[PDB]
């Protein structure tokens, strides 16, 4: 088997297709880029029909391995690519998987996308089968130290000029979210065309506009939008985005509603509220309003203590905690 | 604006305009309905952008001019859940819809129809009418070949084209393949337009043997239906869709003629004799004799023959069994006809009676 890297596979991708490709990481975005490296160079070669699979506990294995066994109408080739469950592959997959690996003929190309496979579990009889008769690309999402270079480089490929500073700015509100930082790149590009990405311009990035998503999700907090506001928090953890942002803004947003609270009649609204640059009323009009003092240090109390456990109870839901507590 | 009518007059407009629609739409108005008002006429119309229907309705009773978007499950269930003869009183209320049913007076929350998106009019290029009965069966016919969410997009529809006097559909995975070819009356010239799979759906729906022989109108990126008072309209699909002339077989040498009902036995039943259905059928063609058995790999049990009109070598062939069963189905025939070549070539089965329709389905790996 080949062992690569993300930036390694268009190369060990170009001297030849392989037979299968085993897309393995937790990184949401290098997995989706790795595996549209594959399908594009591949239907670039005859490969024009494609089919995702989802293997769970209701896989229809039949349509899967009927398709195998296809033939095309206009002699296309075909992909197919199977989503493994967030676990691994289960006890009864891996008989499925073993009896496909066996269908895979040659104008079939096939995809296999999950986490780091369960440090036994390659030794089910489906990989042993692909073993060496496949490429392995580890996407994994960086981290803390590797996070800036990560980004340096991306910026580079990208023809940008990317200062130091900016560089740690951006890692430090999308931390760990590298399609947030990708899409952020792509956006200032053309925001200037100048190519230049200074200190002020990414801060320009992060605070003027509002494509700071947890801001959306502060947002519905106040609004006290719980269910649509669940949805972002969702969202906000597909794009591989780290917890440990969401709630240093809050931990704001919320500590002014302190602030602001303590004042009901002290200096009342528009009075005090033209006072912090703030001036969302409907929001931070509705928070104050129909949320009370007693609730909001309990938020304050919570949130203070989820961002501690992370640091000091390390390694191993107190999220959704604070978005319905901010509501009912 | 303010009209009312009957829940007769109504109903069946106020259905067949929000029928396709229906759901938990995106923006508020996409899930609204447009009701106008003017000349003595009220005008109900739904959209999703891609396709929209429009009811047209003259008022008897009292109208007068005016422009609303009233939401559509709402609306509809209210007349439709009401005493069957109950005329209704429609009246814009400066945001609301007044609405009463006797006394059952109802309010709804209503958006502008200032900001109702309606297919922006455009240019046709084509027209031409044609009985329903005749467009219906042309679906029919190729419908079940369309692709289901393919990523070439072009397949996920079929398509429309008409040269000649004859108007002819043909849809495709790219396994397999459906065409039928129909007089329409008429000498049109040559154009050949991708209609969706919703669209498709929709111009099926409204089709159902009405005295308003269906009028057709295609052009730039549109086509629209006006049968009687609905008028349905659809966007197109745009790419490259395959010439269905490029993969009929050419110059097949075996041939075969058998049952049309008794092959349906002979697959079905292999079908199920197939405990393990990723195999597929495997048909065993030899002078004069079908030995069709469920391909079973690693096994040989039980088969059927049939006393068909062969011609060509012997050769077994792997076939997945529901195309063929859709084929035999589609053809509503007595005696099937087929063309062989190869094993891992298009066969081109249709009936033999006629040859208004005819398919091609690629064979399945033995």
């Amino acid at each position: 088997m080949i062992r690569l890297y993300p930036e390694q596979l268009r190369a060990q991708l170009n001297e030849g297709l392989r037979a299968a490709y085993l897309l393995l990481g937790n990184d949401p975005l290098l997995l989706q880029e790795s595996q549209d490296a594959v399908r594009q160079v591949a239907a670039a070669q005859g490969f024009e029909e494609h089919h995702t699979f989802s293997i769970d506990p209701n896989t229809d294995w039949n349509a899967i391995f009927s398709l195998c066994q296809a033939m095309s109408l206009f002699a296309s080739r075909q992909t197919l690519l199977l989503l493994l469950p967030e676990n691994g592959p289960n006890a009864a997959i891996n008989e499925q998987l073993l009896t496909l690996t066996g269908l895979l003929h040659d104008d079939l190309l096939l995809i296999v996308r999950g986490n780091k496979l369960s440090k036994a579990q390659e030794n089910a009889a489906w990989f042993t089968a692909l073993a060496n008769r496949s490429v392995q690309v580890t996407c994994q999402t960086p981290e803390q130290a590797q996070l800036p270079r990560w980004v340096a480089a991306r910026a580079k490929q990208l023809n940008l000029e990317l200062d130091d500073a900016a560089n740690q700015v951006l890692c430090y509100c999308y931390e760990g979210n590298l399609l947030a930082l990708a899409q952020a790149l792509e956006r200032l590009s053309l925001l200037w065309p100048d190519g230049k990405l200074t200190l002020p311009r990414v801060e320009q990035a992060v605070n003027d506009a509002a494509h700071f998503t947890p801001f959306h999700w502060v947002d519905a907090l106040l609004m006290g939008k719980s269910k649509r506001a669940l949805h972002i928090l969702q969202q906000l953890r597909l794009e591989g985005s780290e917890p440990v942002i969401l709630l240093r803004t809050l931990q704001r947003e919320l500590l002014l509603l302190v602030n602001l609270k303590r004042q009901s009649a002290h200096t009342p609204l528009r009075a005090l509220f033209d006072k912090h640059r703030v001036w969302r009323r409907g929001m931070m009009g509705e928070a104050l309003n129909r949320l009370s003092q007693t609730q909001l240090r309990q938020a304050v109390q919570l949130l203070t203590r989820t961002e501690l456990t992370l640091k000091q109870d390390y390694g191993q839901a107190e999220l959704e905690g604070l978005s319905l507590l901010l509501c009912h | 604006m303010k009209f009312t009518v009957e829940r007769e007059h109504l109903l069946k407009p106020l259905q067949q305009v929000s029928g396709p629609l229906g759901g938990r739409p995106t923006l508020p108005i996409l899930g609204n309905l447009l009701l106008q008002v003017a000349d003595g006429t009220l005008s109900l119309t739904g959209t999703d952008l891609e396709m929209e229907m429009v009811a047209r309705v003259a008022l008897v009773q009292p109208h007068e001019p005016g422009a609303t978007t009233v939401p559509a499950r709402k609306f509809f269930d209210i007349c439709r859940g009401l005493p069957e003869g109950a005329e209704i009183a429609v009246q814009l209320e400066g945001e609301r819809m007044l609405v009463r049913s006797g006394r059952s007076r109802f309010s709804l929350s209503t958006l502008p129809a200032a900001d109702f998106p309606n297919l922006d009019d455009w240019q046709s290029e084509v027209e031409f009418t044609l009985p329903q009965a005749t467009m219906k069966r042309l679906i029919e016919a190729t419908q079940f070949s369309m692709a289901h969410q393919d990523v070439r997009y072009y397949l996920n529809g079929m398509l429309f084209e008409t040269e000649g006097e004859e108007l002819r559909t043909v849809a495709t995975d790219g396994h397999r393949l459906a065409v039928c070819s129909m007089p329409i009356g008429q000498s049109l010239p040559s154009h050949s337009v991708i209609v969706p799979r919703k669209g498709v759906i929709e111009l099926m729906r409204m089709l159902d043997g009405g005295d308003n022989p269906l009028r057709v109108q295609i052009g730039s990126n549109n086509i629209r239906a006006h049968v009687g008072d609905f008028i349905f309209t659809s966007k197109l699909v745009d790419g490259r869709f395959p010439d269905y002339r490029r993969v009929l077989p050419k110059n097949p040498d075996k041939h075969l003629e058998a049952g049309c009902d008794l092959l349906k036995q002979a697959f079905a039943r292999a079908a199920a004799a197939s405990n393990e259905k990723f195999r597929g059928v495997r048909l065993y063609v030899s002078e004069n004799q079908l030995k069709i058995t469920a391909n079973n790999p690693e096994q040989e049990e039980a088969e059927e023959i049939l006393d068909v009109t062969y011609s060509g070598a012997e050769m077994e062939i792997g076939f997945n069994v529901s195309y063929v069963l859709d084929v035999l189905n589609a053809l509503k025939c007595e005696n099937v006809r087929m063309m062989l070549t190869d094993s891992v070539s298009s066969v081109q089965i249709e009936d033999a009676a006629s040859q208004s329709a005819a398919y091609v389905v690629m064979p399945m790996r033995l």
